[PDB]
RNA sequence: AUAUGGAUUCUUCACGGUAACGUAACUGAAUGUGGAGACGUCGGCGCGAGCCCUGGGAGGAGUUAUCUUUUCUUCUUAACAGCUUAUCACCCCGGAAUUGGUUUAUCCGGAGAUGGGGUCUUAUGGCUGGAAGAGGCCAGCACCUUUGCUGGCUCCGGUGCGCUUGUGACGGCCCGUGAAAAUCCACAGGAAGGAAUAGUUUUCAUGCCAGGUCGUACUGAUAACCGCAGCAGGUCUCCAAGGUGAACAGCCUCUAGUUGAUAGAAUAAUGUAGAUAAGGGAAGUCGGCAAAAUAGAUCCGUAACUUCGGGAUAAGGAUUGGCUCUAAGGGUCGGGUACGAUCAACUUAGAACUGGUACGGACAAGGGGAAUCUGACUGUCUAAUUAAAACAUAGCAUUGCGAUGGUCAGAAAGUGAUGUUGACGCAAU
RNA sequence: UUCAAAUGAGAACUUUGAAGACUGAAGUGGGGAAAGGUUCCACGUCAACAGCAGUUGGACGUGGGUUAGUCGAUCCUAAGA
RNA sequence: AUGGUGAACUAUGCCUGAAUAGGGUGAAGCCAGAGGAAACUCUGGUGGAGGCUCGUAGCGGUUCUGACGUGCAAAUCGAUC
């Protein structure tokens, strides 16, 4: 139920030893009229909030999916 | 009412335990003499007043 | 401002049984389209092109499916071909006609 | 037969009144074991239980 | 209960802004002060929310002898969180008459107006997270089948004396001025505890555990309650679509819900309820009882009398449909430091034409006048035979009493009402 | 109110479909307070009750059903006791 | 006569809640204008007062001395109000 924007703190959040599952949802946006983009929500449980970080960028979102450490359980739909 | 209290839900079930007819190997009994329950009670022909 | 829309549509399933007749369909559709409210208006805003398997319209002008629907609808009961014709719009603009 | 139980389920169901809720004469055999929400769902699915069309009030006239 | 991060200190317990004030925190015991809790009603005005109306577009359904780019229908976004958003209020500059600013409503300014620049309440609104993965609307492919699967779209606007509801700033009104506490916070005060190889804050963030007991179904009423009953009675309240129309009128329709009240056949008298009648027009009757007539709106016109406020819609006339037009009544953008374009409301007035002189065409809807008796008025009562000239009432007048009192209550009392009162009062007429 | 089908020994009255209507949003709609107490729902069923009927029912027989830290009570006080 | 029970109806006080379309009329306050020997008078707006008024819901219960009067009802029903 909250959002946060520097992708720092989410690897930081990420590994708050609190944290047992994590989801990726991918949302097909539209910027502006002449194409499309992929958007996809990074979201964290957390024991009191639900931790949504909002990447746009198709690239830099991919670099998000294996920084993720392995012990986290991530959803993907 | 939907709101009550306990004394009324309470005496509401010894009521609905007692609504039903006789048991039936009762008149089978020696010397019986007791042929229906007189004491059955139904919502629509007399209140309860509790 | 002078943007052009295209919409599809196939008639390729009733013309085999023989009951529709793909040519006559784009004639009906020059007539009776309404272009500020007058028929025969069609000075080059929209135009029908069929080609005997998809009829194609292209408008630059005033123009909606609900419209194309309603014209289609409009022939198949003229020529008896309801409940037999039904017009279905399988996605976006590109409609197409099943018999069923 | 007695169906206004499906009756019932069926206007609950598909969420209309039950002045709307057509059952098939036709296929009453069917439905008179439609005991449940889930069967009542199975047989709105496959037409025994179709919804409705809605009655038209026209602002034509009105316009 | 509790640890880490953060915050702070050798200037021991924070900084920044002239200021209104701000922030992630940022020692504060006893004691005291302040606030919230915490409050009427009506009137009109501003804003929000839902609904209503409506345009484009993407789907589905209906009509299609003829016409209809057509009629109906889906296009939704919760609690909670972050950012921003405010009429009012306040701060700094500056110093005002040729007074200015300004509201629908006339109040404010040398106790600092206009103006320029800022601060704040977060009702409320917007964006984002929640959340599209949900819900809604469709298309395609299989099936005894427990059944499904896969796809799309779910978008963008406009308007308003509209309805309902919330809210704000004001105004009117009072011999009426429209609860209490639990609880919560803040401030003043300086007890105590503290720093350097180290301390302190749990009004900052994150992290841990628990939240007992009783209620919860259903009706809520021409069948679940009360009326001896499945009784034409009675019983407090919330939400409230479209048209006509001033109207939560009357009439028709949509959503939703009913189609329940023993039926069948004939159509005598007499009934109950609804109606119409030539000519006359109250001669009927105790008595115009009953019925009829008038009736909406717009324009014209309106007497006696009067406490000057009324009477008054007095009385009395005209008009009223449909269609084709005409005129006026607005917003927002456009100029070196007069006008033009675009968009959008129903409101009024006028003119031709047209018809078996019709037109508030159904519904809806005052009969009027001249007088006498009586009650001043509004109000109240004999539930179930009397609604009145009765009672009340204001106003007027009188009477008792200064508290060791007046009036009254109590078996009595270290007892009570007025009395949380004090003659501009209380009591009795 | 009507037509038809289903069920049954039996249908003016039950169910389903169709048609014709009404309530017309200060409703014959959707929720509650007081009151009732199981009337709620399913199955079986018509001796009695529903002032005709009855296969139906708020009837009869047998059972099922009410899940809270957040909605209430529980706390405060008012007139009062 | 003695001792008890009732304000679930109703009467009055107090406490705490809740409800009440759409019209007509047009009071104070305010603005502008006109006539003016001054003094002052007049006109048009604005505004929205009243135990005012037409009239719904509501509350009531005037007349038909209507229906009914072994009723739907031990007080109801329709119209009028
Ligand atoms: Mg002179």
């Amino acid at each position: 139920a909250r959002e946060i924007t520097d992708i720092k703190q989410f690897l930081e959040l990420t590994r708050r030893a609190d944290v047992k599952t994590a989801t990726v949802k991918i949302n097909k946006k539209l910027n502006k009229a002449g194409k499309p983009f992929r958007q996809t929500k990074f979201k964290v449980r957390g024991s009191s909030s639900l931790y949504t970080l909002v990447i746009n960028d198709a690239g830099k979102a991919k670099k998000l999916i294996q920084s993720l450490p392995p012990t986290l359980k991530v959803n993907r739909l | 009412a939907a709101q009550k209290s306990f004394r009324i839900k309470q005496k509401m079930a010894k009521a609905k335990k007692q609504n039903r007819p006789l048991p039936q190997w009762i008149r089978l009994r020696t010397n019986n003499t007791i042929r229906y329950n007189a004491k059955r009670r139904n919502w629509r022909r007399t209140k309860m007043n509790i | 401002q002078k943007i052009a829309k295209t919409f599809t549509v196939d008639v390729s399933s009733p013309t085999e049984n023989g009951v529709f007749d793909p040519a006559s369909y784009a004639k009906y559709l020059i007539d009776h389209i309404k272009v500020e409210g007058a028929v025969g208006n069609l000075g080059n805003a929209v135009t029908v092109t069929e080609d005997g398997t998809v009829v194609t319209v292209v408008s630059t002008a005033k123009f909606s499916g609900k419209y194309l629907k309603y014209l289609t609808k409009k022939y198949l009961k003229k020529n008896q071909l309801r409940d037999w014709i039904r017009f279905v719009s399988t996605k976006t603009n590109e409609y197409r006609l099943a018999f069923y | 037969a007695n169906l206004r139980t499906q009756k019932r389920l069926a206007a609950s169901v598909v969420g209309v009144g039950k002045r709307k809720v057509w059952l098939d004469p036709n296929e009453t055999s069917e439905i008179a074991q439609a005991n449940s929400r889930n069967a009542i769902r199975k047989l709105v699915k496959n037409g025994t239980i179709v919804k409705k069309a809605v009655t038209v009030h026209s602002k034509s006239r009105t316009r």
